[PDB]
């Protein structure tokens, strides 16, 4: 699906990326610009500002875990559908969330790497990251039913 | 739905973008392209190689419209009449389309603001793109 | 936005489907839980089985609203505005799964008012579905 | 990627199927129901209403061409990507047709398909044409650039 150029792009970057900061980063910013999604992180607590989301350890943790699927999946790209094949059945099974709605945080994910990264994250190094969030939300979407 | 602080977080923006209101069009246009090749399809009059002063002079007209938006956040429905008509009746450009560029606009906004793209800003951004776009679409058929 | 051609054919054709309606928002409710597995997502708290009475009971709902906008096709952000809030901000469902429900609800109506499925009258109904489904995607911020 | 069980309603449900009448039924209604995609379609005539799309000479020739490649896509349905590759090309590079619109013309067919069998048209056997049809899209959206 990859190329090796888009590869070289996107691992050449992920290399750099905060472990620590960027989940979270993208986690709050989903539940901050798409507030209806917070309904489904209630267990986080209190989510009722852009501060208070942002510095939720919860959110933060979780931002962590979501940040290591990517990275799990960076280190499965070529079987992206194994890789989200569990995470799959639980989103639609025990979360019920539309997958429609994993393109959004991808999304987010790609506007937090463009906000770290400024003019390094160029036209070409986005499109690139545009295939992984794509691959991504398919594969997430893939043992719906 | 534009808020008091979605208003003046835009206005916030706009005026840190400044005079290169039309260069920040050009740009997100080329990630869009970029990005999202299926939007190239309403563009086949346009030169779309790198660099293109094409693009980039239809950047600049992008950004006069959103500048107009920017101006009149109180009535979008009213200030952009002629480029609902334009999109809609002589265009008809899929609603897709408007949210793989509004989602670029983000990107060049963040690639080249980083002080300024705060959460809510973020947020309230992606409101008024989104109101825009709601604006230029809404007379589908 | 619904021109005068659009509501006669439309008044026209919910007269011939009539008491009907209910059933037809039922098997259009199935059909969309069929087709498209990911509006299901919606209803986790729904027996959702095959000729399940949740999905009748709710599909009468369904039609419920749509006679009512059929009544009220002159002023629908009005007279759907509990639906409005439901929709966009209560539950918030992402837009594409109105388009998967409207245009099960011309397959059910293709299927069970064949003379009535004219080319004209499709068009008029699929004009009034996208347009109770923009009302219905409204409040999300 | 079709199951035995969904061929099984496809292809028995199409070899009833009238590429005399369907295929000029679901181009008529595509340019009925959306008229903007007349706008690819100029050098066919009279377009002006319901009726003029309906007994042009023109939409319904071509209708054919259409429902024939569908049935190309059926015989091809393990393939679709190979099939549909040269088609794909034509309507990017040489038609301009935004993809989105590939799903307005799989739906009409759909319709065209509802109509013509009533309550033949099960769930179940709209289900897999849906997922027919949605192939179809996502070939003919494959080399677009
Ligand atoms: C878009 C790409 C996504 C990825 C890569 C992702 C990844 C993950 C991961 C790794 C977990 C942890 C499960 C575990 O560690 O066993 C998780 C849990 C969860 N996810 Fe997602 N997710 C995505 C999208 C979403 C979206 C869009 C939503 C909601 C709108 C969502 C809702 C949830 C919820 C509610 C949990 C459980 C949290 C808890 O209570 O611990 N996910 N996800
Ligand atoms: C932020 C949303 C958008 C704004 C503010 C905007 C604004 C404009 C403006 C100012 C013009 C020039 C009209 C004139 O010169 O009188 C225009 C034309 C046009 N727009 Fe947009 N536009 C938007 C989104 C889009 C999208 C998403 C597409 C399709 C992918 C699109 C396709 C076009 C095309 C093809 C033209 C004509 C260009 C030409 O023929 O030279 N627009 N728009
Ligand atoms: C023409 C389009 C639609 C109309 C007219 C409509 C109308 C309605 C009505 C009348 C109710 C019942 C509320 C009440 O009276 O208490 C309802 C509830 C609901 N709707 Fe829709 N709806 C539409 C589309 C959708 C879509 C596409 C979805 C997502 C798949 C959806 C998901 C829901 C859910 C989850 C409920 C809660 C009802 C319950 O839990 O019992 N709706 N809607
Ligand atoms: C999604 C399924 C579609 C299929 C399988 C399909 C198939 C075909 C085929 C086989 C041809 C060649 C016919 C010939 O010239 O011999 C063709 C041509 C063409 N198609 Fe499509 N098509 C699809 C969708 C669309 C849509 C949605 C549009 C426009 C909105 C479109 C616009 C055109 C145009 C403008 C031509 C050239 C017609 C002419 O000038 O003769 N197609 N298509």
């Amino acid at each position: 699906f990859l190329t090796a150029e888009e590869k070289g792009l996107v691992n050449g970057l992920w290399g750099k990326v905060n472990v620590d900061e960027v989940g979270g980063e993208a986690l709050g910013r989903l539940l901050v610009v798409y507030p209806w999604t917070q309904r489904f992180f209630e267990s986080f607590g209190d989510l009722s500002s852009a501060d208070a989301i942002m510095s939720n350890a919860k959110v933060k943790a979780h931002g962590k875990k979501v940040l290591n699927s990517f990275s799990d999946g960076l280190k499965n790209i070529d079987d992206l559908k194994g890789a989200f094949a569990k995470l799959s059945e639980l989103h639609c099974d025990k979360l019920h969330v539309d997958p429609e709605n994993f393109r959004l945080l991808g999304n987010v994910l790609v506007c937090v790497l463009a906000h770290h990264f400024g003019h390094d994250f160029n036209p070409q190094v986005q499109a690139a990251f545009q295939k992984v969030v794509a691959g991504v939300a398919n594969a997430l979407a893939h043992k719906y039913h | 739905v534009l808020s008091a602080a979605d208003k003046s977080n835009v206005k916030a923006c706009w005026g840190k973008i400044g005079s290169h209101a039309g260069e920040y069009g050009a740009e997100a246009l080329e990630r869009t392209f970029c990005s999202f090749p299926t939007t190239k399809t309403y563009f086949p009059h346009f030169d779309l190689s790198h660099g293109s002063a094409q693009v980039k002079a239809h950047g600049q007209k992008v950004a006069d419209a959103l500048t107009q938006a920017v101006a009149h956040m109180d009535d979008l429905p009213t200030a952009m009449s002629a480029l609902s008509d334009l999109h809609a009746y002589k265009l008809r450009v899929d609603p897709v389309n408007f949210k793989f560029l509004s989602h670029c606009l983000l990107v060049t906004l963040a690639c080249h603001h980083p002080a300024e793209f705060t959460p809510a800003v973020h947020a309230s951004l992606d409101k008024f793109f989104s109101a825009v776009s709601t604006v230029l679409t809404s007379k589908y058929r």
